[PDB]
Parts: C-alpha cells; structure tokens; sequence
C-alpha cells in the first residue's frame, strides 16, 4: 500500500485540505440530550454521526440513505469510525508561533534569521518591537524598538517604517527572507572567517537553510494561521456509570484556544485599548503551547484535580506515551495466565495445558469442527454445547489440539528462549505444567511463578512455531552454544548418588554380563547399587569420518554406572559414565551426544538423564538433619587461640608498638584467616569417613553425607554455605562498606545472638537493594544495546573483503585465560593457514571451524590465525554470512536474514543481573614487551617491558626468574570519556619542550616534515617521554585510562575493537558469564557508523559534517568506476545512545526516546523513512526483514528495483 | 443521585486446595502444589502412617 | 526576566496611575463632548433629519416604541412632542432657506446653525447613531475609492490645482481634454475609464449635492470626533483596569484562570464606560463594579464547564448548594431531597432533576491506584464494537436464508426479497412490487401470505429456528 513515511511542515493550505470543517465554539454536548451541538469540539456535521447510519434529527435513519446530507442537520448518513478519521480546524485571530519550533533547542526559528531566543521571545511576549521593512531609514532589519524608543522612531520617521511586534513579526521577518542569497552569503562568509566557533554557527545555519530550501518547505509555514483539531474519538467523551461523565484533557486545552480566539476577534470588533488586546494575544500563544506542549513554554496549566493536563506531546512521548505502550507493545487475544507447576512425565515438546484455558483459547476452533462434523447446526448451537460442557466438545478440543503448537512466556523476557513453542497435553486443574529441563530457560521456578499461553492460528505461526520455536530445537545457549537443557538439582543428585562407589559394599566384586545383569542384579536385592563389579560392556566409537566401530570389552565399574548405560545412545565412550557424575559431567554428557550424535538422539537422551535422575533420586532417600552438621571440634580451639591473640595485640595498642590502622589490618588478618582453617578444617571432617573393607582393614572413603553430596554433585550448594552452615559466618561489612573487627563466631547450627544477628541483617538489606537497582540498570541498558543493534540483518553470503582480525591465545600474565579454540570456534578463516614453520596450507581460506578443525589446529599448534569479523564486513547493509560465521543456537552457519544485533544485544544485556617475573614454563624469551614462548609456538607468558636476567633468545628452565560490572560495561558501550584522560602521541616525530605559561604545561612534536604541534599538557601529568626521542603515533605520553575515541583516531578500528571486546569480557568473565565475542563486535560495528568528511572530492559532501560510513562508501565507488577523485574521511566513534537517536529513520528514534527533537528536525529538514528497520516495520504492522520476512522484502526490493 | 434500587448478594464459595495453590511454612520455605498424590503411593513409617 | 504572563500583565497595568476624581470629570466631559461633535456633525447632512422625522413621524403613530427611540432629554410625549414639533418648525425653515435663498448665503448658514443647536439637545438610541455614522462612512468610502482610482489611472499637480473646486466637474475633463502635455495620449487612453468614474459617484453627490465640497470636511470632523472620543475611553479604561483586578480578585478558583476574568472585566469596563453619565454625580467606581460583575459571572456561567449549562440553570444549581448550607447550619444534617424543596417552593422533582446534573467530567489520566501508571482511560470499553460472534452469525443468517429463498418459486422468491429488502438496495411496499411485475395488492398480499406458510411448515424451517 504504501513505501515510505514524509515528515514536513503543515501549510495552512494543507490543514484546510484535512479538515471536514470549521470549530467555531467550545460547547461540548448538550446537558439534557447529550447530543452534539451545531459546530462545537464534537460536532456531528464536521466530525460524523454520532451512530450508524443515522442522523442527529432522525430523518435519514436508515441504510438505504448512504451517503446523503440531511438538508435539516447537516449530517452525512454514515458509519460512527469515521469519527475517528475526521479532522477540523480553528482559524486563529492572530498567528501564534509553534513552541517546539522555538524551544526545542536549537531554535530553527531563532537560527534560520540569527536572532537569539531571548530577543524572539521578549518579541513574542509583547514586550519590545522589530522592524519588518526598513525602507529609506537608518534602521535595518531585526532592530529591537522599546517601546517609548518606538514613540520616537514613530516621531521621527512615522510611516516610513513598519515596526511590528508579536508572532506576526515573526512571520513577516520570515517572509522577507530571501533563502538563496542568503546560503550564499554563508558559502562566501565561511571562506573568509578564521575562527572555529563562528564557523561552526555558520556551517549549522547553512546546513538548516539548505534543509529548507532542498525540501520545499517554506519558513512562513513556522509559524501557525490555522490550528489543525483532532478527531473526537480520540479524545472522547464518554458516560461512565450513572450519568457520571469522563473526558480528555484535550478538551480543556481546545476549550481555552476556541474561547480566547473568540476573545480576541470580539476584542478586534469593538476595538478595545491596545493594552488588551496584546494580553489577549499574550494568552493565546500561552494556550496554544499548553496545547501543543504543555509545561515547555512555562507553568504547566493544572485541571480541577490540581494535576497538570496532558497535551499532544505528552501522549505521542514517553514510556507511558504511544509508541511503547501501544505501537511496540500491545494486549493481545488467544492469550491465557496460569500459575506453572511441574511435570516430571512431559516430553521436551509437551507442555500441560487445563482443559479450561484450552476450551477458551481455542473457542473459534471447537466452533469450526463443530460445523464441519455437523453435531451444531449453526454458530449459535456450537456456543450452546461450549456453553454447556458437552462430552462431545472435549473430543472436538482433543482433536483440534492435536498437533497445534502454543507459546509459554514467562515475564521478563531476557532472551529468546522466554519464549518456547510446546505441543499442548490436556490435563485436569488450572495449572500449567511445565517440563523441568526447560525451566532454566526461563528463569522460571515453581514458587508462584506465572507464564503467559498465546495460541498461533495462520498456518504461516504454526509452522514458524513448530520449526523455530519448539524446545526440541531450542537446546544450545545463541549467547555461547553451550547446552541450556542441562539437568540440575534432582535429576544431578540422583545420577550422582547412582554413579558413587562404596568400600566393601554387598555384591561386590561379581563379574556381570552387561548392564540389564547389572540391573537385574539391584532389584533383586543382591548387589548394592554402589557395589564395585566387573562388567562387559559393548560400546561403539562413531569416529569424524563416520566410522562406527563396535567392541566389547570387561570394565571395573559399579552396578549404577551399569544401569546408566542402558539409557546411553551408541556412539559415545564408556568413560564419560565410568565417573562420579556431577553437573559438570552431565554437561559434557550431553555436550558430547549433541556433537557425535545430533540433535534427536540428544532430545531423547535429556529426557531419559531426567527420568533416571528423578527415579534415583527418589529412589536414594537424601534427607537433610541437624546431625548431618558436623562442627569440627578445631573451631572451638580455633576461636580460643583467636581470642588470645587479639587480646595480645590489644595490650600491644597501648604499647605505641602499632598505629589504629595497623590494630585492625592486623585483626582482621587474624579472623579472615582463623574463617579458613576453620573452613578448611570442616571440609576436611565432612568429605572423608572411615569403613572397614572385605579383608578387614580401615580405608578411606568419600562421605556419604547429605549435606558434602548436595555440594558435591553441583545440585544446590557450596562451599561457602556449608561454611556458614557448620563452620563460621565470618566477618561482615557496615552499611558504609568497612568491616567490623569482631566476627560472628557462630554457625547457623547453633545459633546467632542478638548482635550477630542485626550485623547480618546489615548485609542482607544491601543485597536486597542492590539486586532491585541492579534489574533496572540492566534493563535499561539491554534496551539500548537492543535499539543500537535492531538494524543488523545478515542480508549476503560473502561481502568478498580481504579484511579480517588477527587471534591469539588470551594471555594475562604466566597462565592461559582461554585458548585459541576456545576463541576461533565458529569463525571463517580471512586467509590460509600455514603450517608452523612451513609453507604447507593447513587450513584454506573460506572455512568454518568446527570441532574437527579445532582438534586439527591443537594438535599442529599454531599460535595466531587471522580469521573474518563482524566489524570488518563490507556489506552495505547488514552483515554477511561468513563474516559472522556459526549460528551458536543452530551449530551451522549462520542463515541468511536474521537479526543477529538483536541475540547479540539480548546476549550481552541477559547477565546483567549476575554481574556485581618469576618463570614457570620451559622454553625461550623474546623481546616484543616481553613473551616466554614454550617449545611449540605457542606463547605461553606474556609480560609488559618497563623501562634484565637474560637477553632476547636464552633459554629459560621452570623458578629462573627474570625482573561495580555493570557501569563498567555500560560505560564502555556508551564510550564515555574518562575523568582523567591518557594523553597519547597525535603525530610521529621527536618530542621537544616549550615554554610552562601561567597554568598549565606546553610541549611540542616535530615532525619528519618540520612541523611543530603544539600540545596542551596539565601540570600533574608525569611525563614518560624524554626529548630527543623519536616517538610513534599512538604511544602513551601520559599513564592512565585510555578513551576508546583517541585510540580510534590514532591507532585504528581493529584497535578499538579489540579494546572494547576484551575490556568488557574481563567483566563477564570475572563473573564466571561465557559470551560468544562476536557479539561485542557486532554492537562496536553498530558504535562506528558514522564519519566526518576532510576532503570534499568530487563527491557532493561538503567538509566538516557527519554523514554514514555507507553512504560514503557508496559514493566513494561510483566516484572511483567513474575515475574521479574519491572523498577522504575520517571514522567516529559513537555511544549505544547517540548512535541510536542518529539513525536514518525519524520513526525509529522517536520510538526510543526523546521523541520531540527527533521530530522537530524530521519535520524541519523534510526527512523520508524507507521503512527497512525492524522497528519501523513493527510499529506499521508488516513484515520486518528478518527471519521469515526476509525473502519477501527481497522480492519488493526486486520490485523496486524494475 | 439516579440510582434507584441497590441490590447485594453474598456468595459463600468453599474453596479446596488443588494443584497450583501457594503453601508455604514460617521460615521463608513457599512452595506451589505440583500433585496430589494418591495416599497409597506416598512414603510411610514402619508402623503404617503414610 | 519573567515568564508568567499574569506578572506582565501587572507591570504594563501599573504603569497607568489613578487619576483624581476630577481627572474622571474630565475624561467624562471629554466623552460627553466627543459624543455632542460627532452627533452635531451627523447632523449635518441632508438625510440625517428626515430619518430622524421619519423616525419621529412613525413613532408618534406609535407604530415604533417611544422609550426605544429616544435616550433621554438633556436640560441646560409629555415633552418629547415639543422638542419634536419645534425641529420640525427650524427644519422647515431651513429646506427652503437652503435654496429659495441660496446655499451661499449667510441666512441659510444661520440656519443651518439653529438647527444644529437645537438636534445638539438630544441623546439618542446607540444603534441608529450607529446606523448614522456608517451612512456618511460608506459615502466616504466610495468618494475616496473614485480618486484613488483617478489616482492610479493618471500614475497630479493641475489635479491638486483642480481639486479645490473642479474634482468633481465636467469642467476638470474639459480643460484635460484641453490639455497638450506629452503624456495626453495616456490620459486620453484612460478618459474610457473616468467615464466609468466620474459617473458612478456622480447619482449619491447629487443626493447630498450641498456635500460635494462638504463630504470631506464632514468627514473631517467625523475623524476628530471618533478619535477625541476614542482617546477618552481608553484613557479611563487604562485607569480602571486596576479596579477590574479588584474586582477579578475574588472569582479565582472556579474553573476559569484569572486572566481569562481580567479579560472579561475589561469587556465589562469598556460597556460601563460607554454608558457612564458624570452628571449623576455619582463615582464611577459602583458602575464600573455592577458591570464588571456581570461580565464575570456570565462568562463564569458560560466558559467553566465541560458539558455547558445556560445561566438561569447555575444560578438554580448556587441556590440549590446555599440552601443546602443555611439548611445544614441549622438542623446539623445533610439536608435530604424532601426537606430542602420546601424552603425553596419549587417542586422535589425538580430538586432532584437539578441534583442528577452531570457534575465536571472525570479525567481520564486519573491515577486509578497508588501506581502512576494506571489510567481511568484504560478501563472504557467500546460498547459501539459489534462482536466478531455477531457477525459470523448474521453471515450465517443470511446465507441460510439464501439457501431456503432457494427452495421457493421465481415469483414468490422474487416477491419475497423486494417486500423485505434482501441483496437489494431498498425496501419496497406492495406497490412497487405490483408495479415491478404485472401484479395488484391483494394478488401480492397473499403470495407473501402463501411463502410464509411455505416457510413456517417443519420440513424448511429447523435450520432457521436455531437463528433465534
Ligand atoms: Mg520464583
Ligand atoms: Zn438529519
Ligand atoms: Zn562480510
């Protein structure tokens, strides 16, 4: 229907081409009919009919006479909606000057004929005069008149001059401006001016008036003659209860504009004093602004409810405005809210639906089987028997839930498996439940937790739910890949209590056939289930190439392990079950079958781990008692020797001996090591117990405690709280973060006192409070990252760029943080792999690196590969495929058209609320900085060189040695400046010294050319460059935090990139947080959009503005094919928030916020939205070009293109 | 004012519990009701009392 | 330095001093003395007292109200009669003076001047002054309108030459046709156009044909009467505006803004100024308050609600709350319907029918709870809306009936559909449907009476009965 979205300035012209009508005056509804009255706010000739088909006289009151005027009413016999389409108009006595057009800083009223707003605004208020024509008088245009000067100047002159005063002054200083010459008195005045801030003004002026002359709008249009009134229906006026009335605020406001603009015409006829009619005119700017925008001009105007009354503004903007709460998020039908509870029988695909929410989710449906089966005649007998409760209804709801998937949400929605398609299994009660191993998905624990039931019904949502979004295919982490379907709490206690050994157990030592002897065995009461046996266990090895070799062989295990690998898939080793088996290990379990085996025999493999977990579990009798508390007898001796030493060093204050500081160092030293033995000491007491074997002796054991095996098994639990458990709380902190001398010294088994107590509870109510601000600060920033990344779309296969970023081994000291494998999994190579000192081509270039390859570049150790980004893609819109590598969710490569900005910013946003030379590896040394490279290549330490054991190339043995998450992530992603910035060095060349002016210090660089830049240095930095020394572009001048733009400027994009990355991984990482890096460099791709052209070119870019980086790219293209000279540029560096608010599409960043400059300068350069966002598609109600929608688009785009 | 006749109603509704009710003791310990178990299936003492 | 047009609007009022009671005399005797010259300058023309006689004439008949007519009689149809009967006697005097004698002669100037003395003792009706004002203005304008269009045909100097005396004669387009300059052929060209200029206003000059010379200095006078007067009454309302504040000041507060009753003050001020006579000896101040009031109360009246209510029914609503409060007072009690339409003998269904008036409008921006949030406006519901439900049933309906119109004969059929309206654009009588086919009323009449028995037997109706 339509392709784009035109922003412009509304001529009068237009306004009276809207409008159906005049509003004349401002009576409402009459008191007794209720019924409109003749030209009023809710008149029926201008607006509509106030039902359908009718007339307010009554005498067309039917159908037939459509689209018939009564000659006694006025009205068009018509529907009631067109009430809502229906515009008028007020044409006003005097023009009134727009408010946002003059307070939506800057002023493009004010900077269109460069007069400063207090001066406009002392003219619109009525106090001084401006001369409109000048004529042949000494005056020129724009002069402030007072008011007795304008007596004079009356005296003097008289008729030679026009000196006006109000709006209308405005309006013909505008329409004596003449915009062509005056761009061009710009374009000759920027040559000749020297300074930067008068160059600015002009260059700002020039742009706005070049906006308006490229647009067509007219600076007369700025100010307004005709007020444009709003259908009524959208500010309604509706009985409530019982002839109780409600309303809307605009309203009021339009009953004051029509009131005073009558005022002021019946003041203009009886031609009052020039004192009135100026306040009158006065009041009426006031009210149209209140109307337009309430509470910008002054004083917000409050109703009868001593509230302020809301205005356009106020309902087109904000968080409660239109946009998000009923453009981008809105109520919905077939939706359904239960509490979930849990059921252990479900399949990964089943969910538990009650019988009642689905007889009334799937009404339409019941109704239509109904009909077609012929059991209801009509829609009327199918309502009776739904009505009803018929047996028959409940074979209709059977059959029509038989293969028709729903979505389970659970609020918030953190990433995109809050959202899962389930087939519905129909069940008594009014619960839904919910398969176990999904609920980590969802965050969602069953403690009054509600999911929201949404019912897909085109065959286009099916499909999409039943392919996309079903728990079957939902089952790798797109922030990692790792697995998120990972058993936990009962099912890893009962597969670890099955895989325990116990010393000299019943049955032990047999020799069994295979697993069903083994299980044959328990329930038969003969062998314990942790009795060590001898076992032939058959296991097949599905080898890379899709070898599957079989063989049998006999393996000492126990009875568990046995019977656990009935429920194995072939294919997998027999030694990931041949193990105690924590979280850890069910991990790799499931890791393992996902990577030798797919996806369906993973599925399947999940659900039996839950079952047996669950049986087994059961099955064990972990119960938790106060006897399996065991205090270690050392702590009371502990706590003693404790108190003796600190009573020691408390007659040692008064000694002199020690300062106050050094007294509470020293004690806190001595509690916050007395916390560890003691901890220690009950680790060592609860883990380890003593039995008696088969030929008599005393062994050791691991405990069997319920308490060790709950941490043990990763279930629920750690160490920590068995230490607060049984050992010691320990020291706590004061509401203003120091700690208190005096520990609490008991346990939650015996008990806190008063005291101990209230400290605890000190602690408590911070952490409270923090996680409550810690969810909004991450909200608020996941919605950013999510409005800065909505844009990215994988819209090629291969963008064919040599570019690429170089990655090695993350090396933070003597010891690995995380390998290369780890780094490269997923990334297509940007060029070919050497092998190690040889010219052999491991690895081609064009190739995904799955796990076959990551064990092929382990073995042949290779240190550093050059491998294909995100942010070094050349695609002019979007990203493409190889650029962006594997789909962390699918295990392929990622497919053609969908959002990756989107996983990428729910990635990184969906943690937030977790977030708070001594040698030791043989080898050789180098000089780089300083690297300690092993006997392979790979590096192993990596060390900074400050300004001597051994040389460059010695060889060095193992001992010789040589000599607050969140704001952080936020900060970085919003590229703030820090408070002190380091000073790098802008240009190659040698450092010389200036002279110290009163201030501050001067230095200067000499180039290789001889030229001397002057550098601005405070006094407190400590220089680190001494002169005579030739120093390269970027190097540091001073220590300190680093901004990411001087990096940018002077070292590059690769730079900048691997700062951010790795700067905000050391805080997801710090965490214990794995996210995938190609993420960050999706959202720094999104940061570095935008670049400031030096040289003009050929190109029609004039130097000195930001323009998009693909903009000059394409540009730049053309101009090279037609061999003129390209435009030179320099990139920019910009926040998730400023990116965001300077984006193409004026809908986009009014959606997000500040919504009124946004539409100011859209309306004022004339901008038109091509509507290829996902944003702007949502807020229209199409297709967005992601996903499903992709190839559509494409195909319009092929339209668009013949 | 307009209002002619008021007419209340009181309806005592015996409410079970069922599976999705909140129960929860005094130490902090809520819970959501997943079954309600057969008395032969659940655990018992030596003595009988499930 | 201030952005609250209230404190403005104090600082421009404040400027204005208030002026002694014998300044107020003045500025009085100032209006009252405009309002003698622009009365003795419309005086001066031939129609003005024949309208006023006419007037007279139609009046003493009493075919017009006497009070309406006449304002008053100053003194330096008990009385009105003489005064009437001696400007008739002046009157004939002087229109045969005016001619009989010459217009240039010093009599019919004595004249004239009698009579203008003699109208000068009358105050008259606002609306005809009115009327005799613009009379001379539309004269005024077409005369100007003539030499701006001479003006612009001849673009001068022997115009102004001419303009004493011959701007309106046949001998000014004599000597023009006597005239040699270079540029007589362009004003030659534009002789077509003062033939279509001199001979319009030529049939109104002759009307008042003493005015030729006179319209203009008439107007002449018109102009210093209107702006001498003018300049008085602004200067007493700049003055009173302070009074206007004064009495704005207690009217806050009811749902209208201050300056909004500044405003209406002001209106009332100017009226009180018009109609203020000093030779009452009475101040100001009392007249300009009941005036002031009034204005503000109907504007209170008519501008502070939402759904508008006439006056008589607020003042109903103020009684109605006043008696409530004396009543409360008195007995400790709301008072109740039956009790409170007694003291105010008007009847207890009317006292109710006044209590069930909609109150101001809730807004729908309400918070509906503690939470900012939470809006009224979220709870309406469209009752307007027709329920999908209600469609699909009236699609069923009428395919079903298509379906049983299907088993019918082509006539009975067609009759059917035309008496009741169906896949047609209109209803039909019988009538119609007689004239559509060869057919009469009773004929028509029972072929609908033999479908509807047709359609009421059980075989071809059970899919119908469900429709109910
Ligand atoms: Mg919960
Ligand atoms: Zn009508
Ligand atoms: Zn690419």
């Amino acid at each position: 229907e339509f392709d784009a979205i035109k922003i412009g300035l509304a001529s009068p012209d237009m306004i009276r081409s809207w409008s159906f009508g005049e509003v004349k005056k401002p009576e409402t509804i009459n008191y007794r009919t209720f019924k409109p009255e003749r030209d009023g706010l809710f008149c029926a000739r201008i607006f509509g009919p106030v039902k359908d088909y009718e007339c307010l006289c009554g005498k067309y009151k039917r159908l037939k006479h459509r689209g018939v005027i009564c000659e006694k009413c006025g009205v068009e016999v018509t529907q009631t909606k067109v009430r809502r389409d229906r515009m008028g108009h007020i044409e006003l006595a005097s023009p009134v000057a727009h408010i946002w057009f003059l307070k939506s800083l800057p002023s493009r009223i004010g900077l269109l004929m460069d007069m400063p707003l207090r001066d406009i605004e002392r003219v619109l208020y009525f106090e001084m005069y401006v001369v409109t024509e000048p004529g042949m008088t000494d005056l020129e245009r724009g002069q402030m008149l007072t008011e007795e000067e304008y007596l004079d100047r009356l005296e003097e002159w008289g008729d030679e001059f026009t000196a006006k005063m109000g709006a209308e002054a405005i309006k013909d200083l505008l329409a004596s401006m003449d915009l062509p010459a005056e761009a061009e008195q710009m374009r000759e005045e920027l040559d000749t001016t020297n300074s930067e801030t008068k160059r600015k003004k002009l260059t700002k002026r020039l742009k706005l008036v070049e906006a308006f002359v490229a647009s067509g709008n007219k600076p007369e249009w700025m100010i307004l003659t005709v007020l444009p009134v709003l259908p009524p229906d959208l500010r309604p006026l509706v009985p409530l209860d019982g002839g109780r009335f409600a309303t809307s605020d605009l309203n009021d406001l339009y009953r004051r504009v029509i009131n005073r603009n009558n005022r002021l015409k019946r003041l203009l006829e009886l031609a009052a004093p020039d004192i009135i009619v100026r306040n009158e005119k006065r009041m009426l700017q006031e009210s149209v602004d209140a109307l337009l925008d309430n509470g910008r001009r002054g004083r917000a105007i409050t109703g009868s409810n001593k509230r302020p009354l809301k205005s356009l503004a106020d309902m087109i903007k904000g968080k409660q405005g239109r946009f998000r709460q009923n453009l981008l998020g809105k109520r919905v039908d077939y939706s359904g809210r239960s509490v979930i509870t849990v059921g252990p029988y479900l399949r990964l695909h089943q969910c538990g639906l009650p019988k009642k929410m689905a007889l009334e989710l799937f009404k339409p449906f019941i109704y239509s089987k109904l009909e077609t089966r012929g059991l209801a005649t009509t829609i009327k007998a199918a309502k009776k028997m739904v009505e009803r409760e018929e047996a028959v209804v409940w074979d209709i709801l059977d059959e029509v839930i038989r293969e028709h998937p729903v979505l389970l949400n659970r609020a918030p929605t953190l990433h995109r498996l809050g959202i899962q398609a389930f087939e519905p299994v129909l069940i008594e009660g009014k619960a839904i439940q919910l398969h176990p191993l999904v609920c980590a998905a969802y965050n969602a624990d069953f403690d009054g937790d509600q999911m929201a039931v949404h019912v897909p019904l085109t065959l286009e949502a099916q499909l999409e739910a039943r392919t996309l979004m079903m728990s079957t295919n939902n089952i790798l982490s797109p922030a990692s890949g790792d697995p998120i379907i990972v058993p936990s709490q009962d099912v890893v206690l009962g597969l670890y209590y099955m895989t325990r050994e116990k010393i000299n157990a019943k049955g032990e030592g047999m020799y069994l056939t295979g697993p069903a002897e083994a299980e044959k065995a328990y329930r038969t009461k003969t062998a314990e289930l942790h009795a060590r046996v001898k076992v032939r266990i058959t296991e097949t090895i599905k080898h890379e190439n899709g070898k599957l070799t079989t063989e049998t062989k006999m393996i000492d295990t126990t009875v568990g392990r046995a019977m656990l690998w009935q429920i194995v898939p072939k294919g997998l080793p027999y030694s990931l079950v041949n193990q105690k088996l924590g979280k850890k290990q069910i991990s790799n379990l499931l890791n393992e079958a996902y990577r030798k085996l797919g996806l369906k025999d993973t599925v399947i493999f999940a659900d039996q781990i839950m079952y047996t977990g669950f049986a087994y579990a059961a099955l064990s009798g972990v119960s938790v008692g106060i006897d399996d508390m065991v205090v270690p007898a050392a702590k009371y001796t502990e706590i003693a020797e404790a108190e003796e030493e600190v009573r020691e060093i408390q007659e040692q204050f008064q000694s002199g001996l020690v300062t106050a500081g050094e007294r509470y160092n020293k004690v806190i030293d001595i509690w916050a090591s007395t916390n560890d033995r003691v901890a220690k000491a009950m680790m060592e007491n609860l883990s380890s117990e003593q039995v008696i074997n088969r030929q008599g002796e005393q062994e050791k054991q691991e405990s069997f405690n319920s308490i060790y095996m709950m941490a043990d098994s990763g279930a629920r639990g750690s160490a920590a709280q068995i230490r607060q458990l049984a050992g010691m709380r320990g020291l706590m902190a004061r509401p203003d973060g120091s700690i208190i001398e005096t520990p609490i010294t008991a346990n939650f088994k015996e008990g806190l006192n008063v005291l101990q107590y209230f400290i605890s509870t000190h602690g408590a109510r911070k952490g409270l409070a923090d996680t409550a601000l810690k969810t909004a600060n991450s909200g608020y920033l996941t919605r950013r990252l999510v409005d800065v990344a909505q844009d990215v779309v994988v819209t090629e296969h291969d963008c064919g760029t040599l570019e690429g970023v170089v990655m090695t081994p993350h090396i933070e000291g003597g010891d690995v943080k995380v390998a290369l494998t780890e780094l490269a999994l997923g990334r297509v190579v940007s060029e070919d792999i050497l092998k190690p000192g040889t010219d052999e081509v491991l690895i081609p270039r064009n190739t995904l690196l799955d796990e076959k390859w990551c064990k092929v570049i382990n073995d042949n150790s290779v240190d550093q590969i050059k491998v294909r980004s995100v942010v070094t893609c050349d695609s002019d819109f979007g990203c493409c495929a190889q650029c962006y590598g594997r789909d962390l969710a699918r295990g392929h490569l990622v497919n053609q058209g969908e959002a990756v900005g989107v996983i990428a910013a729910q990635s990184i946003g969906e943690p937030g609320t977790q977030l708070t030379i001594q040698a030791k590896n043989n080898g050789s040394v180098k000089l780089h900085e300083l690297t300690i490279i092993d006997e392979f290549g790979r590096t192993k330490e990596k060390h900074k060189l400050p300004y001597l054991s051994k040389a460059d190339g010695d060889a060095v043995a193992a001992g010789e040695t040589v000599a607050g998450g969140l704001p952080r992530v936020a900060d970085l992603f919003e590229a703030r400046k820090p408070k002190e910035p380091a000073i790098l060095a802008e240009h190659s060349g040698t450092v010389s010294f200036g002279k110290e002016t009163k201030g501050k210090r001067r230095l200067i660089i000499t180039r290789d050319s001889g030229d001397t830049y002057e550098e601005m240095i405070p006094k407190h930095r400590q220089l680190n460059v001494f002169e005579g020394e030739r120093i390269e572009r970027g190097d540091v001048i001073a220590d300190g935090p680093e901004s990411p733009h001087d990096i940018l400027r002077l070292r590059g994009i690769h730079a900048v990139t691997t700062y951010i990355a790795n700067e905000v991984q050391e805080v997801y990482r710090l965490q214990g947080v794995k996210i995938n890096d190609k993420h960050i460099e999706t959202i720094v791709r999104q940061m570095l959009r935008k670049c400031t052209i030096t040289f003009a070119g050929d190109s029609e870019f004039l130097p000195g503005e930001t323009v998009e980086y693909s903009q000059v790219k394409i540009a730049n293209r053309k101009l090279v094919e037609e061999g003129k000279e390209p435009a030179r540029f320099e990139r920019e560096l910009l926040g998730i928030t400023k990116a965001s608010l300077a984006t193409e599409s004026f809908i986009s960043a009014a959606s997000f916020q500040e919504t009124t400059r946004v539409l100011t300068e859209a309306a004022v350069s004339g901008k038109r939205d091509d509507l290829r966002g996902l944003k702007e598609n949502v807020i229209v109600g199409r297709l967005i070009p992601a996903g499903t929608g992709f190839a559509y688009h494409q195909d319009r785009q092929a339209k668009r293109a013949q | 004012p307009g209002v002619l006749k008021i007419v209340k109603v009181y309806l005592a509704v015996k409410r079970r519990i069922q599976p999705g009710d909140k129960m929860a003791g005094r130490h902090g310990n809520k819970g959501v009701i997943s079954k309600i178990n057969p008395v032969e299936d659940m655990p018992y003492d030596e003595n009988g009392q499930p | 330095r201030t952005t609250d047009p209230v404190r403005m609007y104090m600082r421009e009022m404040g400027t204005v001093e208030l002026l002694t009671r014998e300044g107020e005399i003045d500025i009085a005797k100032r209006i009252e003395d405009g309002i003698n010259q622009v009365q003795s300058a419309i005086a001066e023309y031939p129609g003005t007292i024949p309208y006023i006689l006419e007037q007279f004439d139609r009046v003493q008949a009493e075919e017009l109200r006497l009070t309406d007519l006449i304002s008053g009689f100053v003194d330096p149809p008990e009385l009105a009669r003489e005064k009437f009967n001696e400007l008739r006697g002046k009157f004939q005097n002087l229109q045969l003076a005016v001619n009989e004698f010459g217009r240039d002669s010093h009599q019919a100037s004595e004249a004239s001047d009698l009579v203008l003395d003699i109208f000068r003792e009358f105050r008259l009706t606002p609306k005809q002054f009115d009327h005799l004002v613009e009379t001379l203005r539309t004269s005024m304008d077409r005369v100007r309108t003539q030499e701006r269009l001479v003006m612009k045909a001849v673009v001068k100097k022997s115009f102004i030459a001419l303009f004493t005396g011959n701007e309106s004669n046949e001998e000014w387009l004599d000597k023009v046709l006597a005239s040699d300059k270079p540029y007589v052929a362009k004003v030659r060209e534009q002789e077509e156009e003062i033939r279509r200029s001199i001979q319009k206003l030529q049939m109104i000059e002759q009307e008042t044909s003493l005015s030729v010379e006179r319209i203009k200095d008439i107007s002449h006078r018109m102009s210093i009467g209107e702006a001498k007067a003018r300049r008085a009454k602004k200067e007493m309302v700049e003055a009173n505006l302070r009074l206007v504040i004064s009495i704005a000041k207690k009217y806050t507060n009811r749902g209208l803004q201050f300056l909004d009753l500044i405003q209406e003050g002001n209106i009332g001020l100017m009226k009180a100024v018009d109609k203020f006579e000093y030779r009452r000896g009475y101040k100001f101040s009392t007249y300009a308050t009941w005036w002031i009031r009034q204005a503000i109360t109907r504007s209170i009246a008519d501008q502070a609600r939402t759904i508008r209510i006439p006056v008589h029914m607020i003042e109903t609503i103020n009684k109605l709350n006043r008696i409530s409060r004396q009543m409360l007072q008195e007995m400790g009690r709301e008072p109740l319907p039956e009790e409170l339409a007694e003291r105010m003998q008007m009847p207890e269904d009317k006292i109710r029918k006044v209590l069930k008036i909609a109150k101001e409008p809730i807004s729908m921006e309400t918070p509906i709870g503690d939470d900012e949030d939470s809006h009224l406006g979220d709870f309406i519901e469209d009752t307007t809306l027709e329920l999908p439900l209600d469609s699909a049933t009236a699609t069923s309906l009428k395919a079903a009936t298509r379906d049983v119109l299907a088993g019918l004969t082509p006539r009975e059929a067609k009759v059917l559909r035309m008496r009741f309206g169906i896949d047609m654009n209109t209803d039909h009588t019988l009538e119609e449907v007689g004239k559509q086919f060869d057919v009469t009323r009773e004929r028509i009449r029972q072929i609908e009476a033999k479908a509807l028995r047709k359609l009421r037997h059980p075989s071809r109706s059970e899919v119908l009965r469900s429709f109910l």
